[PDB]
């Protein structure tokens, strides 16, 4: 029983570690894109003035 | 799509007695060979052609050969309720039993009857067009299932080879066994059972006693009771070729789906729901709970916890009214369950075949009427425990050279005793590394 | 003038095609005995796009059935709308593939493809102005996948300039129908991507979820999943058969949907879809159709349409609508969420309008998106392939019938670089 | 052997629960950042039209 | 073109809204099958405010239901004029709040609000010129108050400047059918102070007093109280649906009644509310209407207006009457009582007229007053809350649910400062 449980838990923790890494990369990309878009919005604000 | 079957020993021919007691009623054949003229249960002329082949006007002959050396039981089959069903030559009976001596059944007696059996196997495959494969029923726990069974197995393999071989082998029980000298015959047969038979199905006596005591509540079951549900399992796994379902898988798919590696063909078996005649109705029966009961180790035809092992692949044959959605809903919960664990070397491990035909009830039987059924057959690593305990049983008999002379004075040298044990050990270590 | 040739490989393909021909026969108004009883006279005009009228009024369809077991033919010829197929269109064998792509592509194909090509060539040369071929099959099978893509390659080698539509049902993460699907899926997609002109990818979990969430059904079976796929197919092939304000045939759809030669994998959808008890509660109004089209719970793929970007999209409306309306929401939906469409392509979406709504409705719409979020299913299949091929599991069933491991390695590489090129457009 | 087995099983379980809560927080942050992305896109479109 | 999205929270709100929809359907002349069976055309030019059209003339309410037990939805489905509802709004859970306000605001919100918000957003983008929302609920229960409050906050954050009416029935000492009223009432009014834009307070104590005095009924069940509340509901929105000689829309009524932002709790009445027997003996004039208005035995709230001062008052008349009579009656009352009306707002009363009367009657008049006497209910609820919370009675059912003594003290302090503001302005 115990070895079954550890095998299952190791597989689960590996899968969810991979998902965590994917989320981290997603957040980094989103921060970069928000930076670019806010800079573009600043340029457009100055052009509006 | 026709399949022929051979039954060797006594266990094989009694299991076949049950199987051909069930097929005749399932296809509606009266137990003399001709379909009733008035009533017409079911339909489909080609439906019965897999197991019964028409002859002349209206007599249907089976596609099995009951071969044995001791005539005491073949004569009982000859004179019993099935006289006009079988063919007079498909009941091969020698003169003297194999007497639990594997060497005697393999060399002395078996050598003069295997060719006679082949003379009829060939002539029975001659009048079959869409031949699928062979099905063998035997118990290696003796002298005719092991010896003559092996001999016929390799002699068929050398002759046909291409056609698959589905075996249903009744090994010696964990503890509740009959003969005293099984641990010799078991290894002596497994050595030639690894690399010759294609897909073997492990069967036990003790486990089916346990099923009959906890499910049908018959506190004193018998060989008739066990063979009845064995025949039920055989029919539930061969229903695909005969009855049309949405997702139906025949012998070839069943083989190519469940054998990831060449010599890893050693399976469990289970059937659901084994329910008494009185509790046929009080229990809510549906796909979820019948599938749940299809995996519980208390409902396994071989007394070994699947929890000890890791599943490699599984197949589920469904009967009757089963929509192909709740099956997936159930296997999802099976995956989310915690006790049973797969192996990372396989991400998808279910083959859920379905057929639209409810199971049949034999008259005056121990099984009730249920609208559906599940036959579960799965590869697993827990059978290494069976082979290990049997190795331990063999070692004690071998280290004292007990019972050896009954073999060596009949033709088998010590070399086969050595090499069969060596190859069983190789099998066990292969299971170890595959489960690793 | 134009003509369409239907091909059905596999048991899934045969059932899907049977349902498709049921729907098309109902729509053109031919009864299951092959005769004609349609009322309007706008139907005989294009009835020749599918049916080769024979002497005696027996309008026989132009579809070819292929597999390795006569059980599927028993089922098809027995079911409703079965006595209209052609006896010549029942070419088969009696061995069975058994899910092994090796048997599908080499052992039985190498001697049944001659029989299938004979009939295909006969029909293609009996029809004068060919438009293309379209085949419905299962990627996880053995007869619809192996022998299917083998015939795909053969016919594409034969006719270069006639386009191919492939309605391919792919494996699934949740409804794991079979054990060795990933091998067959990879080996079939690796063959298809070269010969695939348009590949409508479908799967069964995204249809079970539709039937249990949107249509709100209790027993969603194949007799419903195939019906939905049939509806989508008939929506695809509508501009040829019917007139309208703005036609768009198969070549127009391909040109509008394929911006690079190795970007052809479409997610499909059909609207309107309503529960049987709530049919007569919401109006089949063109906006409502549009936010039903641009929906995640109304796709036909495991991939999340909002988990990436749309490269191009096409919408075929059917009925009496107004182009100003249709295009105004087509532009509004693209102006709203600018982050889900490719920045470097203005006018991401085409909107064609037919002028005959399907039988039983007032208007309808079919969506076909060439989005880049479709790479997720390929990623899932490829990682399954890594998990299996890492141990040569089930490898002997292929390597013992005419296979090598070089094909496996190259298929891995092909799936990896295809998902990479989908990713790099983001 | 088995008691050591279960002890390590439990500590893996607690570590997995920790990382699962962490991923739930990460998912919430991802949803918030999607909201911010789309809001900035809409505002930029309005300013471009202006 | 003006829009009021109806939302019914909890069992009390659901039943009250069901009766209200019966009343509105009757007023516009539509059968419970959804079709139209009225006579005057004037019932048809403003159906769009309270009814979305469906194909075939079937009109369906723009209403959304919200609860946690299927039994309430079953009752609404079984009741007459229940089938008109669109089954796409019957959203519910499966467990029930258990009058655990912390549970209904923290433990079923996370699983039901993600869907109810989607439904309400769809219904609010269905039409163009949104005026706001009308939420019917009870500030006594768990799921009628917790989920309702969180949903009101969500709509506040989503639509910053659209008006929400909250028709809230408030528990009373003599109608306390549950033991944990104050813990939910205080915590709900805490957030209703910030969230909603006008809350009308109702109470079963005054409802039963009215049914025993005015109607002098013998067995007033819940149906008649629901009918009274529904009649007030349908009479307060006559200007949006029907032509008048001096109109009064939602924001007009608000900006007239509420002087300061935190003072948005109203008490509402209705005229003529007359017994069956004594009705035949009375002719209906505008002075009669205003007498039955101002008389405290007619307020639907158990707050006695001569225990304080009227901040503002408003009278919505319905009937072909004379504006000079209306104005002179209102000013006559203001001159009669020169202390109960606040000193620094000259002519604090506001009056408006509509043409079409409620069906059957010839003249009618709804009354909305922002009296300062309403502080008595809040101070009594605060007293009961302090009595129960002085020893943490029943508190663990929320403490183990997520909230804390900090939040409870905050709610009590907000009640104290609300009554402080009322007493300061009085
Ligand atoms: N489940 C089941 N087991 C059986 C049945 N008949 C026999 N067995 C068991 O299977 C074994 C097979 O019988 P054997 O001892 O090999 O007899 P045999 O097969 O005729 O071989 P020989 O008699 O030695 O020539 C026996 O040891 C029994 O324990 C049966 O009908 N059902
Ligand atoms: N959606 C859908 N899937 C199907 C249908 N029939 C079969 N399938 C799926 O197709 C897969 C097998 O493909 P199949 O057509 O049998 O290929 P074959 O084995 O070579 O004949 C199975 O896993 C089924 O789940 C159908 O009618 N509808
Ligand atoms: N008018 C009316 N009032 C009710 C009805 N049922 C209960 N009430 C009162 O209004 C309050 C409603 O509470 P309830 O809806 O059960 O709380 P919830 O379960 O959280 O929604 C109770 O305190 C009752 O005193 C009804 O059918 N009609
Ligand atoms: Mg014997």
């Amino acid at each position: 029983m115990a070895e079954r449980e550890m095998g299952r838990l190791k597989k689960d923790i590996g899968k969810m570690e991979a998902e965590r890494q994917e989320l981290a990369d997603k957040i980094n990309g989103l921060q970069n894109q928000i930076y670019k878009n806010n800079e573009k919005l600043d340029q457009f604000k100055m052009l509006m003035n | 799509r026709e399949v022929i079957s051979i039954h060797i020993g006594q266990a094989g021919i009694q299991v076949g007695n049950a199987c051909w007691e069930l097929y005749c009623l399932e296809h509606g054949i009266q137990p003399d060979g001709q379909m009733p003229s008035d009533k017409t249960i079911g339909g489909g002329d080609d439906a019965f052609n897999t197991f019964f082949s028409e002859t002349g006007a209206g007599k249907h002959v089976p596609r099995c050969i009951f071969l044995d050396l001791e005539p005491t039981v073949v004569d009982e089959v000859r004179t019993g309720t099935y006289r006009q069903l079988f063919h007079p030559e498909q009941l091969i009976s020698g003169k003297e039993d194999a007497a639990n001596n594997f060497a005697r059944g393999h060399y002395t007696i078996g050598k003069e009857i295997v060719d006679l059996a082949l003379d009829r196997i060939r002539k029975l495959a001659d009048n079959c067009t869409g031949l699928q494969g062979f099905l063998v029923f035997n118990a290696v726990g003796g002298g005719t299932g092991s010896g003559l069974g092996s001999l016929l197995l390799e002699r068929l393999s050398v002759d046909y080879g291409k056609k698959s071989k589905l075996g249903f082998t009744v090994y010696p029980s964990p503890q509740v066994s009959t003969a005293v000298v099984e641990p010799y015959n078991s290894v002596l047969s497994t050595h030639s059972l690894l690399e010759h038979t294609d897909v073997a199905v492990m069967l036990d006596n003790e486990a089916i006693y346990d099923i009959c005591r906890r499910s049908l509540d018959i506190e004193r079951p018998t060989y008739t009771n066990l063979n009845r549900l064995i025949a039920q399992v055989i029919s539930s796994l061969t229903a695909s070729l005969r009855f049309d379902g949405a997702l139906n898988v025949d012998i070839t798919e069943f083989q190519t789906n469940l054998v990831p590696y060449p010599r890893i063909h050693f399976m469990l078996s289970s059937y659901a729901p084994i329910i008494s005649a009185e509790k046929a109705y009080h229990e809510q029966l549906s796909v979820a709970e019948i599938t749940n009961a299809a995996f519980e180790p208390a409902s396994m035809m071989v007394k070994c916890d699947p929890r000890h092992g890791k599943y490699m692949a599984c197949c589920l044959m469904y009967r009757g009214d089963v929509v192909p959605k709740d099956v997936n809903a159930s296997v999802a919960t099976i995956k989310t369950k915690r006790t049973i664990q797969f192996v990372d070397w396989c991400p998808t491990g279910f083959k859920c075949g379905i057929n639209y035909q409810p199971p049949t009830v034999v008259p005056g039987g121990d099984l009730a009427k249920v609208q559906r059924a599940v036959c579960m057959i799965s590869n697993s690593t827990a059978i290494g425990e069976i082979f290990s305990r049997l190795d331990h049983k063999f070692d004690l008999m071998y280290a004292k050279r007990a019972f050896v002379h009954w073999y060596v004075g009949e033709g088998m040298e010590e070399g086969e005793f050595s090499e069969a044990r060596e190859d069983l050990a190789a099998l066990e270590k292969d299971f170890e590394e595959v489960g690793a | 003038m134009r003509e369409i040739v239907h091909i059905q490989g596999g048991q899934c393909g045969n059932q899907i095609g049977a349902k498709f021909w049921e729907v098309v026969s109902d729509e053109h108004g031919i009864d299951p005995t092959g005769t004609y009883h349609g009322d309007s006279d706008l139907q005989l005009e294009r009835i020749n796009v599918y049916f080769n009228e024979a002497t005696g009024g027996r309008y026989v369809p132009r579809a070819i059935l292929m597999d390795l077991e006569p059980g599927t033919m028993d089922s098809v010829r027995s079911g409703p709308y079965g006595q209209i197929f052609r006896p010549d269109n029942f070419v088969f064998g009696q061995t069975g593939a058994g899910n092994n792509w090796a048997k599908g592509h080499y052992t039985e194909g190498a001697e049944l493809i001659d029989s299938v090509l004979d009939v295909v060539r006969k029909e293609a040369e009996s029809c004068d102005c060919l438009q293309g071929f379209q085949v419905c099959h299962s990627l996880g099978g053995g007869t619809g996948s192996g022998m299917g893509t083998l015939l795909i390659s053969k016919i594409r080698e034969e006719y270069p300039d006639r386009m191919m539509l492939t309605f391919s049902v792919v494996p699934s993460p949740k409804v794991s129908d079979t054990v060795v699907e990933p091998y067959n899926a990879t080996l079939s997609v690796h063959q298809l991507v070269e010969n695939a002109d348009e590949c409508m990818v479908l799967d069964n979990e995204a249809l079970y979820d539709i039937c249990f969430r949107t249509l709100k059904l209790t027993t969603p079976t194949f007799g419903d999943l195939n019906h939905l796929i049939s509806a989508v197919m008939s929506g695809i092939t509508c501009c040829l058969r019917f007139p309208g304000q703005l036609n768009a045939d198969l070549r127009k759809l391909a040109v509008n949907l394929i911006p690079f030669p190795r970007l052809h994998f479409f997610m499909v959808g059909f609207t309107p879809l309503t529960s049987r008890g709530s049919q007569q509660y919401r109006a089949l109004t063109v906006p409502e159709l549009t936010q039903q089209m641009w929906d995640a719970k109304n796709m036909m793929c495991a991939a999340d349409p909002r988990h990436g970007r749309y490269l191009t999209a096409s919408a075929l409306f059917r009925g009496r609508m107004s182009t100003k309306e249709v295009d105004e929401q087509m532009l509004n939906v693209q102006n709203k969420n600018s982050s889900y469409f490719v920045e470097w392509i203005p006018n991401n979406v085409k909107s064609s309008v037919c002028d005959i709504p399907p039988k039983g409705l007032k208007m309808s719409a079919t969506f076909i998106g060439n989005s880049t979020a479709i790479q997720e299913m390929f990623k899932r299949v490829s990682e399954q392939f890594t998990a299996m091929f890492r141990r040569k599991a089930f490898l002997h069933w292929y390597t013992g019938e005419g296979m090598d491991e070089m094909e496996f390695t190259e298929a891995e590489s092909n799936m990896n670089d295809l998902v990479s090129e989908y990713q790099q457009y983001q | 052997a088995r008691q050591q087995c279960e002890d390590q099983l439990n500590q893996l379980k607690q570590q997995l629960s920790l990382e699962e809560g962490d991923t739930k927080g990460e998912r919430s942050r991802v949803e918030k950042f999607q909201l911010e992305m789309d809001r900035l896109g809409a505002t930029l479109k309005q300013v471009e039209e202006y």
